[PDB]
């Protein structure tokens, strides 16, 4: 009924994507002048505060599509809306795996600031999409109320 | 870290290790009854955790070394 | 070290608390000067005699070789 | 429902541009093959006789397309 190939195409990183139907224009605008955003692609596989995972294609992506959402961008508000409920459904899906954006930001290429590009792309298409972030408590917090460890501040 | 704050992977937590836990003296027994001061030394050596140090005049003739590892111990 | 009485402390890791420090435990302890004495050495009889003769010197004026016969032994080039 | 971003570029001017989602490549199309009948762009902010305004871009491009309707390009008009 509803399926679209969607593809995030880079250098020698890519990410394919499913997209309802009617939602693939909107979300092939949004790769289209996101993949101008990106500066000339390196086949040495990095460049310096650019691409250097494909979980950062997908980040720069999210933090792209929903600044465009608060952006002042009109009567293309709702569709908008739903490209980003994708791109945070299969972000949560094969990079994250249930598990949270900085323990999953903590294994991509080490510039001590990418690292931090990928955390932010996330709680800005997390509150353009307005989820606010489910009461998990950390494996550590968890063996402190199970009295394994002792935290202080 | 940050991430060390939010995980959710059960091998996500770290404990800085007492060197008195980690490394502590020790004491262990044999299938024939013996006793071993259990160390990283004796353990790798496979002998006690006391050892005579290789000392050039005295240390060098076959005899007390191969009679001290008779006497069960460790020496260069 | 001479003994299991002065060895133990290091062996532990409690010699380093005196020193504000953690304990610090060793993985074993090495003897030198010592076995010297031993009836399988082959140092000489009145030599291992002149050996045990030395009165040692505690860690505090160790240093003392450099200068004076300090306890039974000098330090020479 | 039915919007579709398309953007006319060239050297220094551009316009942009609202399509039905439907007639999206249509007019890719035509965008498309008009952006070679312009000589290669100049940074100078002129050519003789190629665009000089992007009131020009537009210009160029609605006779391009009208000239496209009456051709004889069929099962396409
Ligand atoms: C007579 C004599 C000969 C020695 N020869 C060596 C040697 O050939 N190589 C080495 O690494 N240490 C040598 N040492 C030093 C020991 O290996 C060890 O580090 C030291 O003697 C331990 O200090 P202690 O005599 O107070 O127990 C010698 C020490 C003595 C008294």
């Amino acid at each position: 009924q509803s399926l679209r190939p969607l593809v995030l195409t880079h250098g020698s990183l890519e990410f394919s994507f499913l997209v309802p139907t009617s939602l693939h224009f909107q979300a092939a605008q949004l790769k289209d002048s996101f993949l101008a955003t990106l500066p000339q692609p390196t086949e040495e596989l990095a460049q310096d505060d650019e691409p250097s995972s494909v979980v950062e294609l997908v980040a720069r992506y999210i933090a792209f599509v929903a600044h465009e959402v608060d952006e002042g961008d009109e009567d293309a508000h709702p569709t908008n809306l739903e490209v980003l409920k994708l791109i945070l459904n299969e972000f949560e899906r094969a990079f994250m795996r249930g598990n949270d954006v900085h323990a999953i930001a903590a294994n991509v290429a080490g510039i001590t600031a990418k690292k931090i590009g990928v955390v932010r792309a996330y709680y800005a298409g997390r509150a353009a999409a307005g989820r606010a972030p489910k009461p998990y408590d950390s494996a550590l917090f968890r063996a402190a109320a199970e009295n394994n460890v002792k935290i202080y501040s | 870290y940050k991430p060390e704050l939010f995980d959710r992977d059960d091998n996500a937590v770290q404990f800085a290790v007492d060197w008195v836990k980690e490394h502590g003296p020790r004491l262990v027994k044999t299938s024939v009854g013996q006793t071993f001061v259990d160390t990283k030394m004796s353990r790798l050596l496979g002998v006690p955790p006391v050892m005579v140090a290789g000392m050039t005049p005295t240390t060098v003739p076959w005899d007390f070394v191969a009679a001290t590892m008779n006497a069960g111990y460790h020496i260069e | 070290f001479g003994g299991s009485e002065d060895t133990y402390p290091y062996l532990t890791g409690s010699w380093s608390t005196k020193f504000g420090y953690p304990p610090m435990p060793f993985d074993g302890c090495m003897f030198g000067s010592r076995m010297m004495t031993a009836k399988e050495a082959h140092t000489s009889k009145q030599a291992k005699q002149a050996i045990v003769d030395a009165p040692g010197v505690d860690d505090d004026q160790w240093e003392n070789t450099y200068k004076r016969p300090t306890g039974g032994v000098i330090t020479v080039l």
